[PDB]
């Protein structure tokens, strides 16, 4: 994006990353690196000792801190000592963390100057309009006879992995690829990410993806007619372009985060066809009832609420019984997964060898 | 070509010496993602 | 054919029967009504020997006016063949009979310059030249003849006094007679020529015979980094026409799109209202027209081998 908005040269940019560290021989330009790539000090490679050593003698003008949020962690706001720099600006959709470190933004980086409301862009036409929407889905009786005897550590995949969240997700999947939706489905938990892309025969995206296979599914879930819905995880939780993106699923959340919540909403912000007359994105979160899901599910939307969305209860979803199959509908299978879920947890003498 | 050009007549001709000689993650999927590398 | 290779085989043409005899005449005409042509479809054309063909082929390789391609083929059902291919490089051919017209004009006018030069001496004993000036110095001690120097016998003056004229008369005619060829050259000039090469003319091939051995066809080898010396050179449009129900059919699939379309960026029903209360999710008119007509009718009554195949 930074060629094509400005006029650039290619030969004054450089990408200081894992797989390239070379730098621009102009005398000006600029250098787009990480929070990894700058803040570690004790190993760094030969070609990226050589990086930060110029990076140190040379004394920057301007430094840009894309999702500055994480600044204020324990090492992470000690680039901002060492590093060298006249003007210091920070760009980040969210000003707010967990810990009471935020305020140590004031003496980082400096006092916020700019902020924008949602729903004010949502009704001028910059930004999309979203039906918010938080599914209650019961849980049956086997898992939570065993949700009451398992230990906390065990009743998080046991509330996760309930048969009624799959029957959902597969009438919606149905329904709204039927309408013609890009649908992305968010887990943050790799085990369930896993067992539900089996389940569903779609492809699943974590931490151990590489970068090739990665582009591949966003280049086919893209241009491909024949896929429509995908499975990500907690990598593509924020600081990705997906305009093609319209629909949201939340499956699993990764517990009472705040940030993460809306850095997730964010994706589906930038819809191609979110200017269309009478288009409204889609963004759900199933949640099991009578569970500590809904404390940290009501916990993790403050901040929506506060800016001004409001998420809508949907008891039942209609139509679903008329789907032709759907998982884990039989009794049988029921017990069989829950078996398995509960079980889850010299030169010459070389020759001799 | 040389000789005719050094006696002003246009040679329509080159010397031929001047002619220049020019672990995936996920696997269910295989066989179905097509390589929508460019667009 | 464009004009241009009209004109350059006119050219070639005038020069042939000018310069040379009838049989080369033959074989390039017929190399330049065919294209690249093989030698035994050349023999069998023209009927002539191999020993015969020898000299003509070789003259005009030597001019240039014929250029040669050998190259391995391999029939189905015989041993392979090296086939030697003939055709013309147009560019090389011009260029060759542009170098031998001016060489031809300059030893005749040079021949006319050193004509217009005093004569000299002969010595006819020895059978020697002397210039004048080279003879000046080797007359007797009397004053009264030259006397050459291995025989010491009288030179005799030199002959050549009276051709004066004559190499000029012959200049003349042969201006005159070569005219042609200087506008064709003019017109070349002023036109570009591209290069030929064995491929390229294998593009306008007539086939000499119905069932020549030869296999009139380039395939080179695939990296082949080999180079050989002087062989390198520099939509479906569809129509659509409607009627009156094709038009009511046509307004009716735009509404049923559009139908589509508005149901496609609809709300869902869920979203549409409130479902706090519903269980929860989980596992005749023709007699009359006859009459008209019969009527109307009456009233004006009253008033009056099988392989890879890609489709396209
Ligand atoms: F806030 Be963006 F998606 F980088
Ligand atoms: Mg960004
Ligand atoms: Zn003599």
């Amino acid at each position: 994006q930074f060629l094509q908005w400005c006029t650039l040269q290619p030969e004054n940019c450089a990408v200081f990353t894992s797989d390239n560290k070379e730098m621009f021989q102009t005398e000006s330009g600029l250098v787009v690196s990480t929070y990894s790539m700058v803040a570690n000090t004790r190993n760094r490679s030969h070609d990226s000792q050589k990086v930060m050593d110029f990076l140190t003698g040379r004394e920057w003008g301007f430094i840009i801190l894309d999702e500055v949020h994480v600044v204020p962690a324990a090492m992470f706001r000690r680039v901002v000592s060492t590093i060298a720099a006249h003007a210091k600006l920070g760009l980040t959709a969210t000003l707010v963390r967990e810990d009471d470190k935020i305020g140590d933004l004031n003496f980082l980086i400096g006092p916020k100057l700019y902020e924008a409301n949602w729903m004010e862009l949502s009704q001028k036409g910059h930004i999309a309009n979203v039906q918010c929407a938080e599914v209650w889905c019961p849980m049956t009786a086997e898992f939570y006879q065993e949700y009451l005897r398992e230990t906390a550590r065990k009743r998080m995949l046991l509330y996760i992995m309930n048969p009624t969240k799959f029957q959902a997700c597969q009438f919606l999947i149905q329904y709204h690829e039927r309408r013609g939706d890009k649908i992305i489905v968010f887990s943050d938990n790799v085990y369930a990410l896993q067992e539900y892309a089996l389940k569903m025969g779609k492809p699943f995206i974590y931490g151990s993806t590489p970068q090739q296979e990665r582009m591949n599914i966003l280049q086919n879930f893209q241009y491909n007619d024949q896929i429509n819905t995908i499975f990500l995880s907690k990598v593509g939780d924020t600081s990705i372009d997906l305009p093609e993106a319209t629909c949201l699923i939340q499956i699993s959340s990764h517990y009472g985060s705040r940030r993460q919540e809306a850095q997730r909403l964010g994706r589906i912000l930038r819809a191609k066809r979110r200017n269309d007359e009478g288009f409204n994105a889609f963004f759900y979160s199933l949640v099991s009832k009578d569970t500590q899901e809904m404390y940290y599910s009501t916990k993790r939307q403050a901040f929506l609420v506060d800016q001004g969305y409001a998420f809508k209860v949907i008891t039942h979803l209609h139509g679903m019984e008329n789907i032709p199959n759907l998982a884990y509908a039989s009794p049988r299978e029921r017990r069989e997964l829950l078996q398995e879920v509960l079980l889850k947890n010299h030169p010459l003498i070389r020759k001799m060898y | 070509p040389r000789k005719l050009q050094d006696l002003g007549l246009k040679p329509a001709s080159v010397d031929p010496a001047t002619i220049k000689r020019q672990k995936i993650t996920n696997t269910h999927m295989t066989g179905i993602l097509k390589d929508y590398s460019h667009r | 054919d464009r004009p241009i290779d009209d004109i350059v085989k006119n050219l070639l043409k005038f020069v042939v029967r000018g310069f040379y005899g009838g049989s080369f005449v033959l074989v390039l005409d017929a190399i330049l009504f065919h294209s690249v042509l093989a030698e035994d479809d050349l023999k069998q054309l023209l009927s002539i020997n191999k020993t015969e063909l020898g000299p003509l082929i070789a003259r005009l390789r030597s001019d240039r006016l014929i250029s040669i391609h050998k190259q391995r083929e391999y029939p189905p059902n015989s041993k392979s063949v090296e086939r030697v291919y003939y055709y013309v490089k147009y560019p090389h051919a011009i260029d060759a009979i542009k170098w031998k017209v001016h060489q031809v004009v300059q030893r005749l006018k040079d021949d006319l310059d050193k004509n217009s030069e005093p004569n000299g001496y002969m010595c006819p004993i020895c059978l020697t030249k002397y210039t004048q000036l080279e003879a000046v110095q080797l007359l007797n001690f009397d004053r009264t003849e030259f006397l050459c120097s291995l025989c010491d016998e009288p030179l005799v003056e030199d002959d050549s006094g009276k051709k004066n004229k004559e190499k000029q008369d012959k200049l003349n005619r042969l201006m005159d007679q070569i005219q042609p060829i200087i506008d064709s050259l003019k017109k070349i000039d002023d036109s570009r020529i591209e290069e030929n090469t064995f491929e390229i003319a294998l593009a306008r091939l007539i086939p000499p015979q119905n069932q020549s051995h030869a296999a009139y066809t380039y395939n080179p080898k695939k990296g082949s980094t080999m180079f050989r010396p002087g062989d390198s050179a520099p939509a479906t449009l569809h129509i659509n026409i409607t009627t009156a129900s094709d038009e009511v059919a046509q307004r009716e699939l735009q509404e049923r799109q559009a139908e589509e379309k508005r149901k496609q960026n609809a709300v869902p029903e869920w979203h549409k209202q409130s479902t706090i209360g519903k269980t929860a999710l989980g596992r005749e008119e023709r007699e009359n027209e006859k009459t008209l007509n019969d009527y109307y009718a009456a009233l004006a009554k009253k008033q009056a081998l099988e392989d890879e195949f890609e489709d396209v």
